[PDB]
């Protein structure tokens, strides 16, 4: 009464036992070991234990990843701890959307633009990109931008787009002083008359983080600009009527 | 305990109901109005299932079964034994279910992310309830849903579908298998692209997506693109559950007969019907 | 109604991309084709260029072969009639020779002969393709992870039309190829078999295809999530953890318990799917050889 079959479903939920720890395990290449609430190494971390390293190769001499590895924010953080005890909010100390926490955060992402496979920048403002052209849908540029207080921030000047992906990614919208900013594709509603943004009422387009370049935008501007532009859903919300 | 970059996104907010009360978290849980609902439902569910295997005399997981009532209380309350704790734990089975949808919903603007997961999920949710809710109620029986045990759902699942004979036949039922097997085949698809280029070959530098592209054009001539394949994953799984709900939720309501007569159709049309040989002459 | 990224709203296109060379033999490579404004709504609108080469021609040479082998013995079995052939195109059945012939290629030509000469086509047009999965890969300079998927869906069919016919001595044992009578012949396996609900390697295939849905469900809902933090551009993620990546780990480990990491809900993924046929074709491989009914074996086991 322990035959081939037998044999084979017990050593199979051995084997699947094997696949969940290594599975689990090479899940914690990022954001492992586990913290204190004060930033100190935690004393639980768990039964499963840290993978041992291992190494990526970027390319376009952009150096070496090697997870797990020291973490650090490498940026400050201006949140305070709401109790002693763990397991509450931490509440914003300053401006939560100008400091990039809660749902405004940003990462220290390489301040260098994401590259294509032969080295050059993968998002550019159409204007740069030969060829590129609205081929379908509304083109949106020189439509006004409105926001949630359903007043107008400023106009549509370009369209950045993933040469690589052929797509949208970003909005180059001029504001009442004449600099632009980027809003990302993902958070814009394109009307035939308008650009509707849910996400920021008008008066805070202007504090959307700028790019130092006008025809490049790093990977570190990227995450300061989404993570402001969707931080609006949380803390422009007084404004959202 | 947090992940190292975890703090920064623990602020206070998004909550739908409850203000502030309900706005914390235990170890790595978010509680939340609807944590607090999720564990009443489940933990009193759990209690009624417990309460069944004692009534049924057996711990035994394996052979644990609560089922529905006879079909003869139509859709009336039945005794707590004899199909009221099937009816109350379905009770408390959904209330778990849209509770943690709604949960996830929280989630989701403490964040600032969209709200895909929740609706994803809100269709497995819908799939449940046409088998032991809307289902039944248009057969006229609480008795026709599935009974809560590991073996004897299986056991419904059989009979069910042979009382239409070869369930195959199902029309419906065909367009979501297409569904869950394109799923699994596009899953492995995607998850080997992207590791085969994070993980290159030996001696090489990571891959860029530029080369998930070319393989898949040089491959089969097309690369749906990043943004694209997970759009596709998201439809078929659900198109999946929706034709399977689909295809039920037609079972024993308009369709009564065996699947493959349905079929009949085609063969018996008649400018070919009389048409000697084939297989249907 | 705010924007979900479900479908593209404003397309934008630019000069066809030629693809990545590295040891590419370009002289296999087609040229580009045209671009789709339909599929540019949910996808990449380009078409092309795709790779031939002798593995790739072999494949569809003998891939073709097979469908005409079948097509032919469906248009013999209509009588030759146009109307009769579409009436019944998914009744008519190319079947194995019967158990008298056991394994042996003797069977007459319309008595299974035709089935063993199409499967010998659709063998050598499988197994060219997958050597095109691997040398696509390896030309690329990519992991083999493609095609050692790709084995894992070749072992389900591998079973069912050639190994288990093997070991229970005749290709009577195999598929037939027809849209319905394939259905019979899955049908009619689990009756002889005694309920395969009750093969434990049934379960746990079933098990994995629900939880193939279920991860695409998290996993393509969470990336679109985090669409709007680039979160679909996975291998800068994986190289550069961006908020994309945070906050997706994050909505899980708030709502679970725990999570993955960009590189590692794609090992998730690839062995949720994979486990699939691996399972599947263990529970039929010893269906017959070793177990000729589940639902006793099960009593006896548990
Ligand atoms: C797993 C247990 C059974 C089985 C049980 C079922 C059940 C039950 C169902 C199917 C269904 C289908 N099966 Mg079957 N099937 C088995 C083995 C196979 C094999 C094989 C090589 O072993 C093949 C080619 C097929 C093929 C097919 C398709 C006809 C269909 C959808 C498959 C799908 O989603 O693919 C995912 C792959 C893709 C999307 C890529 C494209 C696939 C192409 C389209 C397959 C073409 C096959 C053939 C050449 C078509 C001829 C069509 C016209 C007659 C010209 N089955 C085994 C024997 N199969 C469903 C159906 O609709 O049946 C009518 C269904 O309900
Ligand atoms: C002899 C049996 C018959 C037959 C009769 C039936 C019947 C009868 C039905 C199906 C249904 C299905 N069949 Mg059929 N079927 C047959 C042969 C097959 C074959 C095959 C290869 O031969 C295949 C691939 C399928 C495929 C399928 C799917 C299309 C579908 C099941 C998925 C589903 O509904 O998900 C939907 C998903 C869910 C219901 C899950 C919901 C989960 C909830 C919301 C959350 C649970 C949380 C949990 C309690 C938490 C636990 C604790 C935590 C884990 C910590 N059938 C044969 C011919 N089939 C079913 C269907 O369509 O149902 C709608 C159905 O009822
Ligand atoms: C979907 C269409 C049919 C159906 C047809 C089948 C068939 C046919 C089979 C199963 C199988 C299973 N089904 Mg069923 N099943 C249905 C409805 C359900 C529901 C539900 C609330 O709707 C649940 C929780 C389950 C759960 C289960 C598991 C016992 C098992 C593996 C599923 C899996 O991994 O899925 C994918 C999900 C995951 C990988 C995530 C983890 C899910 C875990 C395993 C759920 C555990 C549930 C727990 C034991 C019971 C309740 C929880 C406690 C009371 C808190 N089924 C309906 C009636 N199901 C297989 C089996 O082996 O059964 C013995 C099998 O062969
Ligand atoms: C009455 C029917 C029986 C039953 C009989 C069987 C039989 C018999 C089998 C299954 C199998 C399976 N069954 Mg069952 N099944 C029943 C009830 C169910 C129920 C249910 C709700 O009750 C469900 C959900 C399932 C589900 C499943 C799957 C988990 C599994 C097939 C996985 C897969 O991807 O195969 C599809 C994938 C493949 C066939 C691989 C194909 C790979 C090849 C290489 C593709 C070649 C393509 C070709 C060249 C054409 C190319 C065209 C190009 C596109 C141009 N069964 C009942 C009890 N089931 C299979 C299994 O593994 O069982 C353990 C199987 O053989
Ligand atoms: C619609 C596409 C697929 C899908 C999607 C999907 N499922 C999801 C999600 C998504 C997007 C989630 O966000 C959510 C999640 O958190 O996943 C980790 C979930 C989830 N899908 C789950 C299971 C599941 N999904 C399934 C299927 C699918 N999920 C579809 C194929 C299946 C099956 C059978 O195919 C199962 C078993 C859970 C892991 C999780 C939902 C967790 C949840 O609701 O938690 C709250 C409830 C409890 C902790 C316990 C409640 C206990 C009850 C009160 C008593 C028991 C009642 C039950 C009816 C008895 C059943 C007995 C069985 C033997 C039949
Ligand atoms: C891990 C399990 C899942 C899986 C995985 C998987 N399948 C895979 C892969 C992977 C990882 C591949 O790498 C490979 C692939 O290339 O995918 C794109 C493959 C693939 N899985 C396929 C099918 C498939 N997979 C299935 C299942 C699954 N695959 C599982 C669910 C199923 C089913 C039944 O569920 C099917 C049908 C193919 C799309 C592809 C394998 C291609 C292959 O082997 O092709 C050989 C045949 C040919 C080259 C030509 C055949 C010709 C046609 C039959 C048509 C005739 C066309 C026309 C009408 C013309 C006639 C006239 C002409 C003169 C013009
Ligand atoms: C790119 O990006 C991505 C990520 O990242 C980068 C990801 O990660 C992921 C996520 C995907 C993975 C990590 C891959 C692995 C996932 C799968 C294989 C899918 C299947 C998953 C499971 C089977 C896990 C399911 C786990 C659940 C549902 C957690 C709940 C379980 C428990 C708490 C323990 C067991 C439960 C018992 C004993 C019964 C239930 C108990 C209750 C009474 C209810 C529990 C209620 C809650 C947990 C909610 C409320 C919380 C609390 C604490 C309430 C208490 C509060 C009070 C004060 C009362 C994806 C998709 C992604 O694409
Ligand atoms: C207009 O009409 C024309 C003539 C042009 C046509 O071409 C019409 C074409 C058709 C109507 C096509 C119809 C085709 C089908 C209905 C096909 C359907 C096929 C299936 C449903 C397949 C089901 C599963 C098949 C399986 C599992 C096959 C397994 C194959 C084996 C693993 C291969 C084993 C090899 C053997 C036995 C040969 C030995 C050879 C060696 C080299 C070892
Ligand atoms: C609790 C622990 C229980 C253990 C039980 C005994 C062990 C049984 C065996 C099962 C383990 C199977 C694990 C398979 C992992 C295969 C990983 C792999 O294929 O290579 C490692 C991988 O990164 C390299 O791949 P890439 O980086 O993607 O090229
Ligand atoms: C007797 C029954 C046992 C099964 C019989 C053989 C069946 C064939 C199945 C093959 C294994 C399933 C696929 C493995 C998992 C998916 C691939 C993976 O994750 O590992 C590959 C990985 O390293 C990368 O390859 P390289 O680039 O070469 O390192
Ligand atoms: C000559 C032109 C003929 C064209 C014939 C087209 C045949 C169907 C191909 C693909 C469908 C979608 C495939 C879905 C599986 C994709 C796996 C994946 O992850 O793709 C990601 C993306 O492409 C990059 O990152
Ligand atoms: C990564 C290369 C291949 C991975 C190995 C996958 C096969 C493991 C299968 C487990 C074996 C259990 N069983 C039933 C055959 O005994
Ligand atoms: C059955 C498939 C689900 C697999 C479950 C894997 C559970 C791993 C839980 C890891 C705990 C992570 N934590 C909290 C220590 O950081
Ligand atoms: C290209 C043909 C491939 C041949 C491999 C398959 C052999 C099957 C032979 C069928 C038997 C016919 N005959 C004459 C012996 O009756
Ligand atoms: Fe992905």
């Amino acid at each position: 009464n322990f035959d081939l079959a037998s044999l084979a479903i017990y050593s199979f939920w051995i084997f699947l036992a094997g696949l969940i720890y290594y599975l689990q395990t090479e899940n914690m290449r990022e954001g492992y070991p586990l913290e204190n609430e004060d930033g100190t190494p935690a004393a639980n971390q768990g039964p499963f234990p840290l993978p041992k390293p291992k190494t990526f190769i970027l390319p376009h001499g952009r150096g070496t990843l090697t997870v797990p590895g020291p973490e650090s924010e490498d940026r400050p953080i201006a949140l305070a701890r709401t109790a002693v005890s763990e397991g509450f909010p931490h509440a914003p100390t300053g401006d939560p959307m100008k400091d990039g926490v809660g749902p405004a955060s940003w990462v220290a992402r390489r301040d260098l633009p994401e590259l294509d496979g032969h080295g050059h920048n993968k998002i550019k403002p159409m204007k740069a990109a030969a060829g590129f052209h609205v081929s379908a849908g509304k083109n949106p540029i020189g439509l006004p931008v409105r926001g949630c207080d359903l007043e107008i921030a400023g106009k549509v000047v370009d369209i950045w787009v993933d040469i690589p992906e052929q797509m949208a990614r970003f909005l180059e919208v001029e504001l009442k002083d004449g600099s632009t900013r980027l809003l990302p594709m993902q958070m814009v509603k394109v009307q035939s008359n308008r650009v509707h943004v849910n996400a920021l009422s008008s008066d805070l387009f202007a504090g959307i983080p700028t790019i130092k370049s006008p025809t490049e935008v790093t990977l570190l501007e990227e995450d300061k600009i989404c993570g402001y532009v969707a931080g609006g859903l949380m803390y422009a919300a007084p404004k959202r009527k | 305990a947090l992940l190292s970059f975890e703090r920064k996104y623990r602020v206070p907010g998004g909550t739908l109901v409850g203000g502030n009360l309900f706005d914390f978290w235990v170890g790595p849980f978010y509680v939340g109005f609807f944590g607090v609902a999720t564990f009443f439902f489940a933990a009193l569910g759990i209690i009624l299932i417990a309460w069944s295997a004692v009534l049924q005399g057996t711990w035994n997981p394996q052979l644990i079964s609560v089922y529905p009532p006879a079909l003869e209380y139509g859709l009336g309350g039945a005794p707590l034994a004899k199909g009221g704790l099937w009816q109350i734990i379905t009770i408390c089975a959904t209330g778990a279910f849209v509770s943690w949808a709604l949960r996830e919903v929280e989630i989701c603007r403490k964040l600032g992310i969209g709200y895909h997961i929740p609706f994803a999920f809100a269709f497995a949710i819908l799939a449940y309830l046409t088998l032991v809710l809307f289902r039944p109620v248009m057969m006229g029986a609480w008795g026709y849903a599935f009974p809560y045990g590991i073996w004897t759902h299986l056991d419904w699942v059989s009979n069910t579908g042979y009382t239409y004979g070869n369930f195959h036949y199902n029309p419906a039922h065909m367009i979501a298998i297409t569904f869950f097997f394109t799923n699994a085949l596009a899953l492995a698809l995607h998850g080997a692209l992207v590791l085969s280029a994070a993980n290159p070959e030996k001696g090489k530098e990571m891959r860029t997506p530029d080369h998930e592209d070319t393989f898949f054009r040089d491959l089969v001539g097309y690369s749906i693109g990043t943004l694209g394949i997970h759009r596709l994953g998201l439809l078929l799984s659900l198109s999946a559950v929706f034709f399977s709900a689909l295809c039920m939720i037609i079972t024993g309501t308009i369709w009564f007969d065996q699947w493959v007569d349905w079929w009949q159709w085609w063969v018996k049309l008649p400018w070919w019907a009389n048409i000697p040989g084939g297989i249907n002459g | 109604a705010e924007y979900q990224n479900i479908f593209t709203q404003v397309q934008v296109r630019g000069p066809a991309d030629l693809g990545m060379t590295e040891d590419v033999n370009l002289a296999n490579r087609s040229g580009v084709g045209p671009f789709s404004t339909l599929l540019g709504w949910f996808g990449n609108a380009q078409l092309g260029p795709i790779y031939l080469g002798s593995l790739g021609v072999l494949s569809l040479f003998s891939g073709l072969m097979w469908f005409f082998t079948i097509g032919i013995w469906f248009w013999y079995q209509a009588g030759w009639n146009p109307a009769v052939f579409l009436r019944d195109l998914f009744f008519f059945s190319l079947e194995p020779p019967a158990p008298e012939y056991g394994l042996s290629f003797a069977a007459p030509l319309k008595e299974g002969g035709l089935w063993l000469i199409a499967s010998f086509f659709m063998f050598v047009a499988v197994w060219s393709w997958w050597g095109r999965t691997y040398l696509r890969a390896q030309a690329l300079g990519m992991g083999k992870h493609t095609a050692w998927a790709f084995l894992s869906a070749i072992w389900l069919w591998m079973v069912l039309g050639f190994i288990r016919p093997i070991l229970m001595g005749s290709w009577s044992e195999a598929v037939p190829y027809g849209i319905f009578s394939h259905l019979d012949w899955t049908n009619n396996f689990s009756l002889v078999h005694g309920n395969l609900h009750y093969n434990p390697f049934h379960g746990l295939s079933i098990a994995f295809l629900y939880g193939s849905a279920l991860l695409f469900a998290m996993h393509g809902a969470t990336i679109l999530a985090v669409s709007r933090f680039g979160g679909e551009r996975e291998l800068e993620q994986i190289a550069d953890r961006g908020t994309a990546a945070e906050r997706a780990a994050l909505f899980w480990r708030w709502t679970m318990g725990f999570n993955a990491t960009m590189e590692g809900i794609h090992r998730w993924a690839i062995w949720m799917a994979v486990l699939v046929t691996l399972t599947g074709g263990i529970g039929i491989l010893l269906s017959g050889t070793v177990v000729d009914n589940w639902y006793v074996w099960g009593q006896n086991h548990g």
